[PDB]
């Protein structure tokens, strides 16, 4: 909603979508007829139109992929990344680790 | 009107699903050209953060105007139904003319 507005969205769709790409390839073309061109118009506004909700959906998608934790991993604002089934031996093993340090840290 | 009746009828009868109230739709419950029948639920949509599903009215076969996820209006055009249409067809001939003006009280 605030990096990824309609107009982008759009400028998006004009190099992706084969239906749209060849209408706005066929308006490019100069002095084609007036009719033709007001024809052409409306089809790219029709299709463009009728594409938002699943180019939406892309941009979502798109803005997830930077809210990962690969990127948390390589930015180091966490330690590791694990896997749920086995995450009781891990943290088992790091807690008693953590304790014991704990107890040579004091001292 | 004084000691007579005039009966309105109250347009029912396209049978275009239509969402009851605003919100959001997330999901569809049966495929796009599957046959629905009176009392099964068709879609999903939320508003209030709290989910409410949508009984069809009539059977028939449904086809979806809105994509899934999309901004819902009370009384928009969610989904059209294909019947067997019994009556009640092209009931509009909208009238186009000009209501009586004789009077206007302006002294």
């Amino acid at each position: 909603e605030i990096k990824f507005r309609r107009k982008d969205l759009v400028k998006t769709m004009r190099r992706v979508d084969p239906v749209y790409i060849h209408l706005a390839e066929r308006l490019g073309t100069p002095e084609l007829s007036t009719a033709e061109r007001k024809e052409l118009e409306n089809k790219l506004k029709e299709r463009e139109e009728f594409l938002i909700p699943i180019y939406h959906q892309v941009a979502v998608q798109f803005a997830d992929l930077h809210d990962t934790p690969g990127r948390m991993q390589e930015k180091g604002v966490i330690s590791d990344i694990l896997d749920w089934k086995t995450s009781r031996t891990f943290f088992y093993w790091r807690l008693r680790r953590l304790l014991l340090e704990d107890l040579v840290k004091k001292k | 009107i004084g000691n007579k009746t005039c009966v309105f009828e109250k347009e029912n009868d396209p049978s275009v699903m239509r969402s009851p109230s605003a919100g959001k739709l997330i999901q569809y419950i049966v495929e796009d050209g599957g046959h629905v029948f009176a009392g099964q639920c068709y879609a999903e949509i939320e508003v209030m953060k709290m989910v409410m599903t949508l009984t069809a009215v009539e059977s028939g076969c449904i086809h979806y105007v809105k994509r899934p996820g999309a901004a819902l209006d009370p009384g928009c055009v969610l989904a059209k139904m294909q019947l067997d249409n019994p009556s009640k067809v092209q009931q509009a001939e909208l009238h186009t003319g000009s209501l009586p003006r004789i009077q206007s009280t302006a002294l």
